[PDB]
């Protein structure tokens, strides 16, 4: 997962 | 439930599972591993965030642990501290  | 709320609709695990209505189920994590740990879906790609803090994540993948994921990008949540500890947070 990673940051928008 | 904490102090601080980002979006006071999905402080209740309930509605943060309503939002996963349309989750694309190819996506390798399951909606009650997200809601669990505090994210909903914003309805595009696979885009949560967390009611708490705000915190954005997309692109889930195979073995990704929404904690563990929540306390590396976000570690000063409020949400994530109450439940899992000051302790479980890097
Ligand atoms: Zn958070």
């Amino acid at each position: 997962a990673r940051t928008k | 439930s904490p102090e601080f709320i980002s979006n006071l609709s999905m402080q209740t695990h309930a509605a943060r599972m309503r939002t996963f209505m349309y989750w694309p189920s190819s996506v390798p994590v399951q909606p009650e591993q997200l809601a669990s740990a505090g994210f909903y879906y914003v309805g595009r790609n696979d885009d949560v965030k967390c009611f708490c803090c705000d915190g954005g994540l997309r692109c889930w993948e195979s073995g990704d642990d929404p904690w563990v994921e929540h306390a590396k990008w976000f570690p000063r949540c409020e949400f994530l501290i109450r439940m899992k500890g000051q302790e479980f947070v890097d």
